[PDB]
C-alpha cells in the first residue's frame, strides 16, 4: 500500500501490482475509472 | 539454401520486429550472393517489411 | 432519495493501535470505511452522521485482532423506481441527454423524448430543442426526471428516465 | 415490484427518516465546516464535493426555522413519509399540478385542500 | 419455421438477411447513399445555388481559428468558380445520384481543377449538414406559425401583460436568415427567454426556473421600465454607436421598486436583484448580442492554463504536456495542430485547468488595458450627473456585468473550446487518413525487369 | 493514337450535345495505351529513417536529443598501444616500479617486464568509453569525459557490466543505430535548461517560479 | 459490402465468370444507377477469360 498525494492521481490510494523502469500500475477497489485501476510514475510515490 | 534453390521465389521479406532483422537480412543476402556466385539463381532480392 | 438510518459494521483493529487513542482510531477507521461506499442492500452511503455506541471488543483466539461491532447513524442514497428527483444537465448529445442525480448520473433517449426534440450538433454546444424551441435543456440547468429504472454497477448507481411532460421539470 | 408510485418499499427502508434538499445541504455544510478545522485531517472526497454542489443548487429555504415550520405544517396531515420529502422538495404551483406529479394524490385529497398547501409552501419559500 | 426464428440475430445480420438488407439490395441508388443517416432527396436550382454558396463558405472559405496548416498529399485557397463547381458536383450527387468516386473519375471535367476526390467527400458531408439545417429550419417555421396562432388565440381570449410579447417578421426573418446551428441555437434561446412556458400549455391544449420566478412575481414590468430593450442593446453593441438613446423612467429604481415587493423579494433590494437578474439574462439570450460576442471571442480570445497539484507533480520533463503546463495569455489564433486536443486531455485527466477569456489576465503594465466590459458600458450609460441617472447607471452596470460573467463569458468560452477541439480532432483524422494513403498507394513488387507467365500469375514471395 | 486530334473530336462532341469532354477523351486515349495501368507509386525500399523507426519503434518525438533514458552497461572500448612506442614507460614512484601508460598498471619490476607485457598482447589499451544497450536495441557510447561531473580515469572506477544507469542523449546516428550519450549529474539536472525540449512561446515562467 | 456480397453470391450460384459488364444488367439485374456507378471500376481480364 502506497499513497500518492501528488502526481497523475493526487490524494489517491491503491495497492501496487506491476512495476516498470519508470511506471507503476496501481490497483484499487474504491475507484471506478478503468475498472478501478490507474498508472503513475515510480519516483512519484511514497511508502505509506 | 536448400529451400530457396528448390522453390526459387522472386523476393524474400523479413518481419521488422527488432534489430535482429538486420542480421536476418544480412544472412539472406549472403546466401543469395553465394547462390549467384555459381549462377544457381539470378538475384532474388531481399527486403524489410513492417510487420504491424 | 437521501435518508438517515442506523447501520452496523464490525471492524478489526490490529494490536498496534492499542493505547489512549483506541476509540479515536475505531471512529477514524469507521469513517474511512463506511463513507462513499455502496452495498446491494442499503445502497450507496454518502457519509456517516454519528456513532451510537462502540461495542465491546472481542479479542479473537490466537489472533491479536480484536473486532468491534460499531453501530453508526449515517445517511444513505438508494434511489428506487418511480421516484422523481431533480438534477442538472451535464451534456447534450445526439445519443441522449446527460444529467447528474447527485451521486448518480442519468441518461435520456430520443425515443422517450417527444417527437419535437430534434438535434443541433453543428453548433458548439449541442442542445435538444422541443422542435419549436420555447424551453432549453442545455448544460447547467435544473431539470427533474422520473426514475423509471434503476441499476447498481458494482457499487455504482445509474438510473434511467424518460421525458414527455411539463410541470415537474423546467417550466 | 419496488415502486414509490404505489407506496411500497422494503421493510428496512419503511422505517427510514425522510430528508429534504435544504436539510442534507445544511448537514453536509456543517460537516464541511467541522472537517476543515482541526489540522491534520483527511480532507473531503469527490462524493462530498459533488453532493455539496448538487444540494446547494436546490436549497429552497436556507433558514432552519423555515425548514422546521414547513415540516411541522406538513406533518399535521395524514400523508405517508414518502409524500413529505418529494412534495417539500418539488414545490409545484397548483393542486392539479401536484396531483399530476404524484399519482397517489389522485383522489386522496381535495383540489383546494392541496392548492392551499401549495400556496403556503410557495409563500414560506425564500 | 423461418430461419430468423432459428438462427441468432448476430449471425443473421452478419449474413445480411433482414428486411432492411433486402430493401438495400433491391432498391436502386448506391448502398452508401441508402445507408446515410439523412435521406438523399432531390434538389431544384434555387436550393442548389444557396447550398453551393453555403458549402463554399463554411467548408473551403472560412478558415480555421487555430493554425491548421493545409496538408493535402493528394494534391492554395479556392475562388468563386468553385461555387459553380460545387454546384455541379452537388447536382450530380443529389439529382442523378452519383457517388464521389464516379464524379471524380468519369466526370472530372465538371469538378476539376478546383475539386478533387477529397474535396468531393467534404462536399458530400457538408451536403448532409445542409440538408439537416434546412429541414430543421422548415420545421421551426411551420410550428412557429402554429405558436403565433396559439398566442393570437390566447390574446383573442380577452391590457395584455408585458410578458406576453408580440412577435412577427422580427423573429421570422431572423429564423429564415439563420446560416448555421450557432445562430439556430441562438434563436432557440431567444425564443425560450420570452416564451419559456408555452410549449406546456400549447401542447396540452393542442392534444386536448429563476426567470420563471421573476415572471410570476411581476418583475417583468420593472424589467421593461429598466431601460433599453435587448434588441436595442444588441444593435448598439454591434454598431459601437448609441443608435438608441438610453430611456429613463421619471423615478429612481429603488423607489420605483417597492411596489413589486412580494414575499420572495421582501425588500426593494430583493426586487432590484430579481430585475437585474432578469435583464442580464435577456441581454445574454439575444441573437444579435450573442452573435457579436461570439465574433469578438473568435477574434479576441486569450488562453491561460493553470496546473493543480496533480499536474504540478505529474507533468515532469518527459510528460507530453511539458510544453504547455503553464500559459499566460496565448492567442487561440496560434494554437498549432492537435496542441489544444492535448490540453483538453490533460484537463480531463485533472492535470491542468484551462481558462479562455476575452480579456487579458495578470498584466502588470495595465496601462491602456481597457476590458471588454468597460467598452460596452458606454453602450448602455447615460451622460447626466443627476442622482437618479447615477443610480440607474449603477443598476445597468450591475446588469451588464452579470449578463457577461455569469452567462456569456462561460457559454461563448465553451463554444470556442469546442470549436478548437473539433479542429484538433479534424487535424488528427487528416493525419491518420494521409498515413493510410501513404500505406495503400504502394504498388505490387516486381523483379529486376531490366533483365511472362510469372507476372501473369503473380510473383511468388517468401516471407 | 498519338497522331490523332482529340480537340476536334471534343469540339464535335460539344456541338452535338454532350458537354465538355476534353479530359474524358484524353483519358480514353491514355487507356487504350496500356489498359488499366497501375497508377500506384512503384515499390521502394525503406530508407534509413524508415528502417530506424520501423525496427526500433522510435520516432523523432519519442527518441530525440536531450532525452533521459535508462540504459544498461555492457562493454568497454579501449585504445591499444602502438608498434614501437614502448619507451614511454614511466617509473611510477608512488609504487616504486615501472608502469605502462596504456594499461596504467604500476606493478612491473623492470622495463624488460614492461616490454614483455607489451609483446605478450596483454595490454587492453587506454579506455575510450563505455558501451550500453537501450530497451529498443539502440547502442549507447558514453565517452570517459562524459561519464560524470568528476574526472574519471578508467571505467573501472565507476559502474561495470550489468548495471543500470540513467544517461542523457547527446547525439544520434541512424545508419549505425548508435547514440553518443552522457550521464553526468550536471547534465541530468540540466542547470541551465540546455537539453530540455523548447516550451511554448507563451509559457508562464513567473507562475512556475 | 451488402451489394458486393449479393453480386458475388449471384455469380457463384450461376457458376459462371463475369464475362462482360453487360451481365451485371442482364443476369444480375443490377439497377441502372448502380450500373452507372460500378461499371468503370470492375475489371474483366479478357486475357485470362479465354472462352465464353
Amino acid at each position: 500500500i502506497v499513497k500518492v498525494i501528488d502526481g497523475p492521481h493526487s490524494g489517491r490510494e491503491g495497492e501496487i501490482r506491476h512495476l516498470f523502469r519508470s511506471f507503476a500500475f496501481l490497483h484499487c477497489k474504491k475507484l471506478v475509472e478503468n475498472g478501478g485501476m490507474f498508472v503513475c510514475k515510480t519516483r512519484h510515490l511514497v511508502l505509506a | 539454401k536448400k529451400f530457396l534453390l528448390n522453390k526459387k521465389p522472386h523476393v524474400v521479406t523479413v518481419a521488422g520486429e527488432n534489430r535482429d532483422a538486420q542480421m536476418l537480412i544480412e544472412d539472406v543476402k549472403r546466401i543469395v550472393h553465394e547462390l549467384d556466385q555459381g549462377q544457381q539463381l539470378s538475384s532474388i532480392g531481399v527486403e524489410l517489411v513492417d510487420n504491424e | 432519495m437521501f435518508y438517515h438510518i442506523s447501520l452496523e459494521h464490525e471492524i478489526l483493529l490490529h494490536p498496534r493501535y492499542f493505547g489512549p487513542n483506541l476509540l479515536n482510531t475505531v471512529k477514524q477507521k469507521l469513517f474511512t470505511e463506511v463513507e462513499g461506499t455502496c452495498t446491494g442492500k442499503y445502497g450507496f452511503v454518502i457519509a456517516v452522521t454519528t456513532i451510537d455506541n462502540i461495542g465491546a471488543g472481542v479479542i479473537q483466539p490466537g489472533r491479536g485482532f480484536v473486532l468491534y461491532p460499531v453501530k453508526y447513524k449515517a445517511i444513505v442514497f438508494r434511489p428506487f423506481k418511480g421516484e422523481v428527483v431533480d438534477a442538472v444537465v451535464t451534456q447534450v448529445n445526439k445519443v441522449g441527454l446527460f444529467t447528474e442525480i447527485g451521486p448518480m448520473s442519468c441518461f435520456i433517449s430520443r425515443h422517450s423524448i417527444p417527437s419535437e426534440m430534434e438535434f443541433d450538433p453543428n453548433s458548439n454546444p449541442p442542445c435538444y430543442k422541443t422542435m419549436d424551441e420555447d424551453i432549453v435543456i442545455q448544460q447547467d440547468d435544473e431539470i427533474r426526471l422520473k426514475i423509471v429504472g434503476t441499476r447498481v454497477d458494482k457499487n455504482d448507481i445509474f438510473a434511467i428516465g424518460s421525458l414527455m411532460d411539463d410541470y415537474l421539470g423546467l417550466v | 415490484e419496488e415502486d414509490a408510485s404505489q407506496l411500497i418499499f422494503p421493510k428496512e427502508f419503511e422505517t427510514a427518516e425522510t430528508l429534504l434538499n435544504s436539510e442534507v445541504h445544511m448537514l453536509l455544510e456543517h460537516r464541511k465546516q467541522q472537517n476543515e478545522s482541526a489540522e491534520d485531517e483527511q480532507e473531503l472526497s469527490e462524493v462530498f464535493m459533488k453532493t455539496l454542489n448538487y444540494t446547494a443548487r436546490f436549497s429552497r429555504f436556507k433558514n432552519r426555522e423555515t425548514i422546521a415550520s414547513v415540516r411541522s405544517l406538513l406533518l399535521q396531515k395524514k400523508l405517508h413519509k414518502f409524500e413529505l420529502a418529494c412534495l417539500a422538495n418539488l414545490c409545484p404551483e397548483t393542486a392539479e399540478e401536484s396531483k399530476a406529479l404524484i399519482p397517489s394524490l389522485e383522489g386522496r385529497f381535495e383540489d383546494e385542500e392541496l392548492q392551499q398547501i401549495l400556496d403556503d409552501i410557495q409563500t414560506k419559500r425564500s | 419455421r423461418s430461419i430468423f426464428e432459428m438462427y441468432e440475430p448476430s449471425e443473421l445480420e452478419s449474413s445480411h438477411l433482414t428486411d432492411q438488407d433486402n430493401e438495400i439490395r433491391a432498391t436502386d441508388l448506391p448502398e452508401r447513399f441508402q445507408l446515410r443517416s439523412i435521406p438523399v432527396k432531390g434538389a431544384e436550382d434555387d436550393e442548389l445555388e444557396e447550398e453551393a454558396d453555403w458549402i463554399y463558405r463554411n467548408a473551403f472559405a472560412t478558415p480555421t481559428i487555430s493554425l491548421q496548416e493545409s496538408c493535402d498529399y493528394l494534391d492554395s485557397r479556392k475562388g468563386p468558380s468553385t461555387i459553380q463547381k460545387i454546384k455541379e458536383a452537388l447536382g450530380f450527387m443529389r439529382n442523378q445520384h452519383f457517388e464521389v468516386p464516379f464524379i471524380a473519375f468519369y466526370r472530372k471535367e465538371y469538378v476539376e481543377p478546383e475539386l478533387h476526390i477529397n474535396d468531393l467527400w467534404r462536399v458530400w458531408q457538408w451536403d448532409e449538414k445542409w440538408t439537416q439545417l434546412r429541414i430543421r429550419k422548415e420545421n421551426l417555421t411551420r410550428l412557429f406559425e402554429k405558436m403565433q396562432a396559439y398566442q393570437y388565440e390566447q390574446i383573442s381570449a380577452d391590457p395584455l401583460a408585458d410578458g406576453i410579447r408580440a412577435l412577427d417578421t422580427t423573429d421570422m426573418e431572423r429564423l429564415k436568415d439563420v446560416q448555421s446551428m450557432d445562430e439556430l441555437k441562438d434563436v432557440y434561446n431567444h425564443f425560450l427567454l420570452y416564451y419559456g412556458r408555452d410549449i406546456p400549455k400549447m401542447q396540452n391544449a393542442a392534444k386536448a426556473d429563476m426567470y420563471t420566478i421573476c415572471q410570476s412575481a411581476g418583475l417583468d414590468g420593472l424589467a421593461k421600465k429598466f431601460g433599453l430593450t435587448p434588441e436595442q442593446f444588441g444593435e448598439n453593441l454591434r454598431d459601437s454607436y448609441q443608435r438608441h438613446e438610453t430611456e429613463q423612467f421619471p423615478a429612481e429604481p429603488l423607489e420605483l421598486a417597492k411596489d413589486y415587493v412580494c414575499s420572495q423579494f421582501p425588500t426593494p433590494e430583493a426586487v432590484l436583484e430579481g430585475a437585474r437578474y432578469m435583464v442580464a439574462l435577456q441581454i445574454a439570450r439575444e441573437p444579435l448580442v450573442r452573435q457579436v460576442l461570439r465574433q469578438t471571442f473568435q477574434e479576441r480570445a486569450k488562453l491561460n492554463i493553470t496546473p493543480t497539484k496533480k499536474g504540478r507533480k505529474d507533468v515532469d520533463e518527459a510528460h507530453y504536456a511539458y510544453s504547455f503546463k503553464y500559459l499566460k495569455n496565448k492567442p487561440v489564433k496560434e494554437l498549432r495542430d492537435d496542441q489544444f486536443l492535448k490540453i483538453c486531455l490533460a484537463e480531463d485527466e485533472g492535470l491542468l485547468t484551462t481558462d479562455i477569456s476575452i480579456d487579458l489576465k495578470g498584466v502588470e503594465g495595465y496601462g491602456n488595458d481597457q476590458t471588454y466590459f468597460e467598452e460596452i458600458k458606454q453602450f448602455y450609460y447615460r451622460d447626466e450627473f443627476s442622482h437618479q441617472v447615477q443610480e440607474w447607471n449603477r443598476q445597468r452596470t450591475m446588469a451588464i456585468e452579470r449578463a457577461l460573467q455569469q452567462f456569456l463569458y462561460v457559454q461563448m468560452a465553451k463554444e470556442l473550446k469546442n470549436k478548437l477541439l473539433a479542429e484538433a480532432k479534424e487535424y488528427v483524422i487528416k493525419a491518420c487518413s494521409r498515413k493510410l494513403y501513404n500505406w495503400l498507394r504502394v504498388a505490387p513488387y516486381r523483379p529486376d525487369q531490366q533483365v511472362d507467365e510469372n507476372q501473369g500469375k503473380g510473383i511468388r514471395v517468401l516471407g | 493514337l498519338k497522331d490523332l486530334d482529340l480537340d476536334a473530336f471534343a469540339e464535335e462532341l460539344e456541338r452535338q450535345g454532350y458537354g465538355d469532354k476534353h479530359i474524358t477523351l484524353y483519358d480514353i486515349r491514355a487507356e487504350l495505351s496500356c489498359r488499366y495501368k497501375d497508377l500506384r507509386t512503384a515499390y521502394r525500399s525503406p530508407n534509413t529513417e524508415e528502417i530506424f523507426n520501423m525496427l526500433t519503434k522510435e520516432t523523432p518525438e519519442t527518441f530525440y536529443i536531450g532525452k533521459l533514458i535508462i540504459c544498461n552497461v555492457t562493454g568497454i572500448a579501449h585504445r591499444r598501444p602502438q608498434g614501437e612506442s614502448y619507451d614511454q614507460a614511466i617509473r611510477n614512484d608512488e609504487t616504486g616500479l615501472w608502469q605502462c601508460p596504456f594499461c596504467q598498471q604500476d606493478n612491473f619490476p623492470e622495463l624488460s617486464e614492461v616490454w614483455n607485457h607489451f609483446d605478450s598482447g596483454s595490454c587492453p589499451g587506454q579506455a575510450i568509453g563505455v558501451k550500453t544497450r537501450l530497451d529498443n536495441g539502440v547502442t549507447g557510447f558514453i565517452p570517459t569525459k562524459f561519464l560524470s561531473d568528476k574526472v574519471v580515469k578508467r571505467p573501472e572506477e565507476r559502474v561495470k557490466v550489468g548495471m543500470t544507469v540513467h544517461c542523457r542523449i547527446m547525439k544520434i546516428d541512424i545508419e549505425k543505430f548508435s547514440a553518443d550519450l552522457t550521464c553526468r549529474t550536471s547534465d541530468l539536472m540540466d542547470r541551465n535548461n540546455e537539453w530540455k525540449l523548447p516550451k511554448d512561446t507563451y509559457y508562464d515562467f513567473d507562475a512556475e517560479a | 459490402p451488402r451489394k458486393g456480397t449479393h453480386l458475388l453470391k449471384i455469380l457463384k450460384q450461376n457458376n459462371t465468370r463475369l464475362e462482360s459488364r453487360t451481365q451485371l444488367v442482364t443476369m444480375c439485374h443490377m439497377g441502372p444507377k448502380v450500373f452507372m456507378n460500378c461499371a468503370g471500376f470492375l475489371k474483366i481480364d479478357t486475357a485470362s477469360l479465354g472462352d465464353s
